[PDB]
């Protein structure tokens, strides 16, 4: 019944005192915090207090959609003699630090991914060309599935992978993803390997790095730019923003304090010191 | 099969009802039949802190001594 | 009525007994207390194994020595018990194996010396490794240290052999090994022994894991974490040394899909 | 002539209704005259294996012996 | 009404199971029927552990090859497992083990070999050594053979060697290696698995024993015989060998008092 959008238990007015209770002496060792009031260290008014915890919520604090990655594609004209440019990016949030320290406060995680597509675009060279509309084909390859090979190949026929074909300047794309997970919470810090090392096989054979759990877990995204090699060499890059919708948390860890360091929790030098100087005796 | 609820207005002058009375309500209807498409209905609840903040093998009274 | 002050406690889990006397008022992770799977949310099909007595009673680890220049220590749980009797024997028997705990660090000195330490109980302690080039390389052998647990250091060190590498972490206190601050680490199931008051510190540990029941000889759960938050100071002596030991329990654990026994490469 | 139907919701926070209680629903109205152009109501069902798996000109007891 | 004929059967301790097709409908030891320790007649104090499915399991020991000239083989029961999975762990860490079986004597033919196999399950069976000169004196390392076994013989031998002696058993075949003939040894729980018909032998010995639960790395319970009763014969050939093999199944076991890992010289 308590929703987030109450109002706050309102303060209690509270006279003078020389009571044996003690409300102000606590003992940290407890580990618990005393829950002590305004209304016991000072005598308080009786104040009807309106302010609502409404928009710290969970659910709140992850409403904004953040940026999980950008991707460069690009249609050059027939005659190139490198190959037409077509991008891949694995899903998986930790590419930029705003979104993946809000997710890392918390031990485990189950959310509904809801990836939306900012796709925008410019002619590469000097050259003085047009290009009629280009429509992209943003194909969902599920984990284990054939990642692309060519930029037109059969892999993109697509009989069986979520894909959307986006005509570019239009309302951005947006596809809602359930809880993919395998496990019952995406585990946003995994303890242990993927393999255990046994003796009677070579340290290679099996080995693994620590943190890593599965190979692909939420999946990879293929990019084309679906019309064919057009005279004027135009680029494009396709901004993917997740936003966490029906979400959960476990285990409030805390925040990272030293700028991240690749898929693991690992740190570089340097970067490790993250406090400012302040005298121990000026305000 | 529509879905209305009451919005949380802070009582401001002529939207629709407030310091001269009245509620305030919106249509909300599900429409893809499949659940984690539909909007996160923010309608969301508190739990107390008490597992975070009291958690101990007994139960601590504030007007108490701590370490009994 | 009489002296049951939360001081004096008898933990009994088992065929052993704890019997502390300036004993803080235990902690129970998160309200939750240890229990057994519900067949609700159980996952695996065939007869889970329950030790029972066998394993749930109390296993002394070995004790860490404590001076001055002492930068904290860390144990990895599932892992850190690994030997410690039939709890020991079950763990590798087993694909898998959810088992709860109930970890009381001892630590007592005079009413003379001063101190205080942490005992805070990481869920998922991913510890950072220590070379710049690549991230997470930290051997197997090496990041389960068992019985023996590792320790927390100073200043960070990178390690630059090549051509064959050092493969450990390097976790740094400051950052709770795990690039965090310390001072913010309080907020884990934990308990401060500070050397005034109590003698020790016991936190109870309900299972935590994303799935159901999950791997023990891979992946671990709960991590203890020690780490001297004031330091300890006795007479105007060159330096005192304190012997601080914990004793952990494991509590309502259930094994399954028996197999032919794991012998990890631990050396 | 709406054609409101539940949702197979996994109970998920704040989504309506779940371990907190509740049920979630969705609305559907058929628009075209020509039937072959309903969306694929998805609300499809499932036989028992039998027909394929246990076919025989007599019957079969699990605890029994197969070639009786 | 259906093929339920006594012929087949399906044992299924534990997460092992046996499916026979030449089932001679198997035996009780004394009709009584393995089972836990009724509180009316218990001993130690403590809460006994009991393995369950880690333990009551179907354990293969190893196979014996059978000729013309085998003269028998002999297993000891809660010794012959001290290896098989955790009944095997769990049969050292306690002081005190009341464990009941459930052998199952694998071995089959065509319809043109022939012979009888007497598997007899002797309970206290003590086998006599081989020196004519000290009585009892037969060395542990040696009267303990375990997955193994040893192996009835053909006529007594004398042990000389006396600067230090051979120390083991010296089994007589005609004698059930106790001195006692094995034409009246069909007096203990048994069955004759004769190739003709049947093609295994299956006893359910329920733990026997003068005290309520005892002993297992010292005090042996029931022991298994099997012995050539009619002798293995196929066609004009030199010699035919068929290979019996035994799977054995520990059920309602128990154990008290947990210590610390014994590690008998059995080498």
């Amino acid at each position: 019944a308590a929703t987030s959008r109450d109002a706050l238990p309102n303060t209690e007015a509270s006279g003078p005192t020389h009571s044996k209770e003690i409300p102000a002496l606590t003992a940290v060792e407890t580990g618990a915090t005393n829950p002590l009031v305004p209304s016991d260290t000072v005598q308080t008014r009786h104040v009807v207090q309106h302010r609502s915890r409404s928009e710290s919520s969970i659910e709140s604090f992850f409403a904004r959609g953040a940026c999980v990655t950008i991707m460069t594609v690009d249609n050059p004209a027939s005659t190139t003699n490198k190959d037409k440019l077509f991008a891949v990016w694995k899903i998986t949030y930790k590419d930029t630090v705003q979104l993946r320290r809000k997710l890392e406060f918390f031990t485990y995680s189950r959310f509904d991914m809801e990836l939306t597509f900012v796709v925008t675009a410019n002619f590469t060279e000097t050259n003085n060309g047009h290009a009629l509309n280009q429509v992209y084909q943003i194909m969902y390859v599920p984990p284990g599935a054939p990642v692309p090979e060519k930029w037109d190949d059969y892999t993109w026929q697509t009989s069986s992978n979520p894909s959307i074909f986006y005509t570019y300047g239009t309302a951005p794309a947006r596809i809602s993803v359930p809880y993919v997970g395998i496990s019952n919470a995406y585990s946003h810090f995994y303890d242990g390997f993927s393999k255990v090392p046994l003796k009677d096989q070579s340290a290679a054979l099996g080995d693994s790095l620590y943190g890593a759990a599965s190979l692909n877990d939420f999946g990879i995204l293929a990019v084309r730019v679906v019309n064919d090699h057009n005279p004027t060499k135009v680029t494009s890059k396709i901004r993917v923003y997740l936003k966490p919708k029906h979400i959960r948390v476990w285990c409030p860890r805390p925040p990272r304090a030293v700028a991240y360091y690749g898929p693991g929790v690992d740190y570089k030098d340097g970067t490790l010191t993250p406090l400012s100087t302040k005298d121990l005796t000026t305000y | 099969g529509a879905q209305v609820s009451s919005q949380k207005v802070g009582a401001h002058e002529n939207s629709n009802r407030a310091y001269g009375g009245s509620t305030i309500n919106y249509t909300t209807i599900n429409y893809y039949r499949d659940s984690a498409s539909n909007a996160a209905s923010k309608q969301d609840f508190s739990q107390d802190p008490s597992k975070f903040t009291e958690p101990i093998k007994d139960v601590l009274i504030k007007t108490a001594p701590m370490l009994n | 009525a009489c002296g049951y002050s939360d001081r004096v406690l008898q933990l009994t889990l088992g065929n052993s007994t704890i019997t502390t006397q300036e004993a803080a008022n235990s902690v129970v992770a998160y309200g939750r207390w240890p229990e057994y799977l519900r067949d609700s949310e159980a996952n695996p099909v065939d007869q889970p194994t329950e030790p029972d007595v066998a394993a749930c009673r109390f296993y002394t680890l070995d004790t860490v020595s404590w001076t001055k220049e002492s930068r904290g220590w860390w144990w990895k749980l599932p892992d850190a018990l690994r030997d410690m009797g039939l709890f020991g024997q079950n763990m590798y028997y087993h694909y898998l194996g959810r088992s709860g705990y109930t970890v009381h660090v001892q630590c007592n000195a005079s009413k003379f010396h001063q101190g205080a330490l942490g005992v805070f109980a990481v869920p998922e302690m991913c510890l950072a490794g220590d070379s710049n080039t690549t991230t997470m390389h930290t051997s197997y052998q090496n990041a389960n240290p068992g019985e023996k647990g590792g320790t927390f250091t100073g200043t960070f060190t990178p390690d630059n052999n090549q051509t064959s590498p050092a493969r450990r972490f390097c976790p740094v206190d400051y950052l709770l090994g795990n690039g965090t601050l310390l001072g913010n680490a309080f907020v884990f199931p934990h308990q401060i022994i500070n050397l005034r008051t109590n003698n020790c510190a016991t936190l109870v540990l309900p299972y935590v894991n994303s799935l159901s029941i999950d791997s023990m000889v891979k992946h671990n759960n709960w991590g203890i974490a020690i780490l001297p938050l004031a330091p300890l100071n006795f007479a105007s002596e060159s330096s005192p040394e304190i012997p601080i030991t914990l004793t952990i329990a494991p509590m309502c654990c259930e094994f399954n899909g028996l197999r032919n026994i794991t012998l990890p490469r631990l050396q």
